[PDB]
């Protein structure tokens, strides 16, 4: 069987800003070579036969970058399939377009477009194939990790991954990240599901070369909520009672594999490529066929291109790469840095862990430490730079202007920190509260009567209260809403004005709640208790009695039975306003 | 054996000449994988077996089980297709999305306790709609079942305050429940004169591995008929069709027309096919175009259905405040449906078509959801909107489709 692979050449995280606003993050040079060429060289060193490159943002630039490469030649053993569409914006969307196109056949590879690796995974591929052959397509994904230390500068705190796997058959049981977590919690069902062996691993750097079955594309077409890889694994590990699909794991201890996510991963992977940690993928080896990147390797990992014309007094002590045509002046001191092709360096300059790309121009007396200089840049004289300073796409830094530690300059104002120029200067209680909140939401959002009645029925089914108790709670909420409409007026006019439109709008829910004569008597008793609790607006207590007979809430016979039934409530109902309302109801009835 | 034929002009829902699929009956209760055993005890364990494959969408698809309820060498008049869905929220979203769905709701309640699963089932039955309460906790004590029947009678009093007037408290109780369902549930009115619309729910492949070159059957799809009558030999009309994005832009949906070669149900069905059951149609389609659950979500029309393939649908955003009857003892902001945020996935269940879509834009009563796959139901149908709360797709709201971006390639 052939070995297929998919390559997500568009990282959908907004991390390389505003670096990815000009050229994408898969076209940035580590050491004069884009990460697309590194990942494709890793794929041909693996032994794949056909790839599927997926790129959405600036995909024409990626296409014109990789068509002139070694992998688009007809003599290449590993062909590529450029697929261009601006519709997808997620890795799950990429995999569901793979499922809709039906490109892969069996056991295809999954890789991002910014993964630097040299691992031969034929052993892991045969392990995944035998695990699929014995257990009858139960194993679906084989994640790959590298043995690393938690204190290593490669893995940062934003991308640290802690897993909990099995010891004898290396299947993954738990998988999470440490993004702002001082204490980690692991589930308890992993021990009951596997009583043979379990091990928690924090020494695993993620390389995102997780080979997998074509069933992950089916699972991505089923679950549309799975956006990327990690939430897909976190949802597959918790949904084990249905569609089990155990994920296995492979570890690498003698080969290198990582990716980039920010400036820290970029700096660490660049320092590892310069220090030959990803051998055979080496800058002087020239794995891609290009005359502008041919190099030679001296001692102390010094990489020298053609036509440098090095000056007197310049010191290159450790981990220095020089591009083709890079002009270097006198009395320089370069260490742990990569320089692009066609650059111009001044005099009495220091370069400490910097990353200079093609076309830059550094004047004399400049102090640059741990920075990143992008294409066609210009740097004037008498300037001191601090660590973690980024300048993208021809940013000129004026003389006698030092930058702070956190400082990113570009041509876009709101994405970067600034823009530069030739000058750098510019029980029943909870149910009652839920019913009151539902009534407040229906009054604020102007909900209909049917949805309000459905929400009231859902709250009555959830609280499991009786019908008369739910009617009394609804009457208490309707009496408390007009009592909460006024803060401390202590008057009947504002309470009547708040209770008239509330009873006029919510008349259908009050008719659906209070329907029988016993429900009408319970509503009359709740109205009497609310008038006893709100006696300061008691002059409106008859005004509600003329309202419930007007909106067909309380009938005239029920009102007569409530007035005839007697105490404090009988003395409150024997007022002049209640007697006048009863006389008006008897005159209007007949 | 049956004695059906291809000579029919205007059939009825209670016609005894077909005896394959007369009426449908929904089942939503507090089963927790207990309703399949009740459907096997009522109809049959290995009765529904036509074409099996790998379970792709278990919680999203609903299974239909036919039952020929006979009476008196017995005589069969009408058959009931019990629709069992994994999770009551999917069945509720399928029922509250139009008409002619879940005509006879069966409330499979438990006589053990009064937990919140029966309250959520009663809320789903109230949001869907003829109820049919049935206690499954057999083999109990006399006074214990009497107290459980008193608690179920209080729950049924609250039900009768909403919609609650069935009465039913191992084979004899199942036969009594079948007789009560045959005597109580009336025949629902179905439109047979309209065009046949077969919404696919589960597609299968009838071609075995290593088959002959001449004996090759492809495109044995299966779904549910909304309205009309489907006969063998009629040219079907796949409304979604093949959706291809090979033009480097908007995907074109080419409708693939295939003549219906046979209508193969769970039993030996005839040429004519009516609604209210798991209708399986084997047409003259390719095996690659109709793979295992690949042609799902496609409206297999018959006379050129008006519903076009919509990519972005602007509907009326109307979400509920809390969950329908789902509230535990804690309830620490669990039953609280949030607002429609930007770039959020939602499972719009337009009838039987459950398609995922991202919330591209929302203005205060109008949400424009961009669907992943092309859907073709109607221009103003009642579309639901669900959201996965905790590893389970639960309904969050409903709405009406106000506008849509249609596309029809050829």
């Amino acid at each position: 069987p052939p070995l297929q692979a998919v390559l997500v050449a568009d990282s959908f995280d907004r991390r390389f800003f505003p670096i990815s606003k000009d050229q994408p993050r898969v076209l940035l040079p580590l050491a004069n070579v884009a990460l697309i060429d590194y990942t494709l060289e890793f794929l041909t060193a693996t032994g794949v036969q056909e790839t599927f490159v997926f790129c959405c943002w600036k995909a024409a630039q990626i296409k014109e970058h990789l068509l002139k490469s070694k992998w688009c030649r007809p003599t290449s053993l590993n062909v590529v399939r450029i697929i261009t569409s601006e519709l997808y914006r997620s890795l799950g969307d990429v995999l569901r377009d793979v499922d809709a196109k039906a490109l892969v056949r069996s056991d295809f590879l999954l890789v991002y477009g910014d993964v630097i690796s040299n691992i031969n995974i034929t052993r892991a591929l045969e392990e995944h194939r035998l695990r699929r052959k014995l257990e009858k397509n139960v194993s679906v994904m084989t994640m790959i990790f590298k043995e690393s230390s938690p204190s290593h500068p490669t893995r940062c705190h934003e991308d640290n991954v802690v897993v909990a796997v099995d010891s004898t058959t290396n299947r993954v049981l738990h998988f999470q990240k440490t993004q702002g977590l001082r204490r980690f919690a692991f589930p308890l069902s992993l021990f009951q599901g596997s009583s043979d062996g379990v091990e928690v691993r924090y020494d695993l750097l993620d390389c995102h070369i997780s080979i997998c079955s074509p069933q992950v594309a089916q699972l991505f077409t089923d679950n549309f909520d799975y956006q990327t890889r990690d939430d897909f694994v976190r949802g597959l590990l918790v949904n084990e009672e249905i569609l089990g699909n155990q994920i296995h794991m492979h570890v690498t201890a003698k080969e290198y594999g990582a990716r980039v996510s920010n400036l820290h991963m970029y700096s660490a992977v660049c320092a590892d490529v310069i220090r030959r940690w990803v051998y055979p993928l080496t800058p002087e080896a020239n794995f891609t066929d290009s005359t502008t990147q041919s190099c030679t390797h001296s001692r102390h990992n010094i990489y020298r291109g053609p036509e440098v014309s090095l000056g007197h007094g310049s010191i290159l002590e450790e981990n220095v790469l020089l591009g083709s045509g890079t002009v270097i002046g006198s009395n320089c001191f370069i260490t742990n840095s990569v320089i692009g092709p066609g650059c111009h360096i001044g005099d009495n300059v220091v370069l400490d862990q910097t990353y200079l790309w093609q076309g830059v121009r550094v004047a004399a007396g400049a102090q640059i430490h741990q920075s990143l200089l992008c294409d066609n840049a210009e740097v004037k004289e008498r300037v001191t730079l601090k660590p973690r300073s980024v300048l993208t796409s021809q940013v000129v830094v004026g003389p006698n202007i030092t930058l702070p530690e956190g400082s990113v300059i570009s041509l876009h104002p709101p994405d970067a920190e600034e823009d530069e120029d030739d000058g750098e200067f510019s029980d029943i209680k909870v149910f009652q509260n839920e019913v009151l909140g539902t009534l407040q939401k229906g009054k604020e959002e102007n909900i209909s009567c049917d949805n309000l009645v459905l929400e009231i029925n859902s709250l009555k089914y959830a609280y499991n209260i009786s019908l008369k108790e739910v009617m009394q709670v609804l009457s208490h909420v309707v009496l408390e809403f007009p009592l909460q409409q006024m803060d401390s007026p202590l008057d009947s006019s504002r309470y009547c004005a708040l209770l008239l439109p509330l009873l006029k709008a919510w008349s259908p829910v009050f008719r659906n709640y209070i329907k029988r004569a016993a429900d009408h008597l319970e509503a009359l008793a709740a109205i009497e208790d609310f008038f006893l609790e709100h006696e300061a607006l008691g002059i409106s207590m008859a005004k509600v009695l003329m309202a419930f007979y007007q909106l067909e809430i309380l009938a005239g016979e029920t009102i007569l039975s409530w007035f005839s039934q007697r105490d404090k409530g009988q003395q409150l109902r024997k007022n002049q306003q209640l007697q006048r309302f009863i006389q008006w109801l008897k005159e209007a009835e007949e | 054996l049956t004695t059906l034929d291809v000579t029919k002009l205007t059939p009825l829902s209670h016609e005894v000449i077909s005896r394959q699929a007369t009426i449908n009956i929904g089942t939503i209760g507090h089963v927790a994988h207990g309703k399949s055993t009740v459907v096997k005890a009522i109809s049959g364990v290995h009765t529904v077996r036509f074409k099996n494959e790998l379970e792709r969408n278990i919680t999203i698809k609903l299974g239909y089980a036919n039952a020929k309820i006979y009476k008196l060498n017995f005589k069969l008049v009408r058959h009931v297709s019990f629709v069992d869905c994994p999770g009551h929220d999917i069945l509720m979203a399928t029922m509250l999305n139009g008409a002619a769905v879940m005509d006879a709701a069966l409330l499979l309640i438990a006589g053990n306790e009064s937990c919140p699963q029966p309250q959520t089932s009663e809320h789903l039955a109230a949001i869907e709609i003829h109820i049919l309460i049935l206690q499954n906790k057999i083999d109990l004590v006399k006074e214990s079942q009497a107290k459980e029947q008193y608690e179920q009678i209080l729950a049924f009093v609250q039900g009768t305050v909403a919609e609650g007037a069935p009465i039913i408290p191992l084979k004899y109780n199942i036969e009594v429940v079948c007789e009560y369902i045959v005597k109580k549930i009336p025949v629902p009115p179905r439109d047979f004169t309209s065009e046949p619309r077969l919404i696919v729910i589960r597609s299968f492949d009838v071609n075995k591995p290593g088959c002959e070159v001449d004996d090759l059957k492809g495109g044995v799809a299966g779904g549910s008929i909304l309205k009309g009558v489907l006969k063998v030999g009629q040219e079907i009309e796949v409304r979604p069709g093949i959706v291809s994005k090979a033009s480097e832009g908007k995907l074109m949906c080419k409708p693939k027309f295939s003549k219906i070669v046979s209508l193969f149900a769970e039993h030996n069905d005839l040429q004519y096919a009516a609604p209210g059951g798991l209708i399986g149609v084997g047409t003259k389609i390719d095996p690659t175009l109709c793979r295992a659950d690949r042609m799902v979500g496609q409206v297999l029309g018959a006379v050129g259905a008006l519903p076009e393939i919509f990519t972005e649908l602007e509907i009326s955003y109307f979400l509920l405040r809390r969950l329908l009857g789902v509230r535990t003892e804690g309830d620490k902001k669990a039953a609280k449906v949030q607002k429609l945020s930007k770039n959020e996935v939602l499972m719009v269940n337009i009838g039987s078509l459950s398609t995922g879509g991202r919330v591209s834009a929302v203005k205060a009563d109008l949400g424009k959801i961009v669907l992943t796959n092309p859907v073709c139901t109607e221009v103003g149908e009642k579309i639901a909107l669900s959201r996965r709360v905790e590893k389970h797709w639960r309904l969050i709201g409903w709405g009406q489709i106000r506008r849509g971006v249609t596309i029809k390639p050829t």
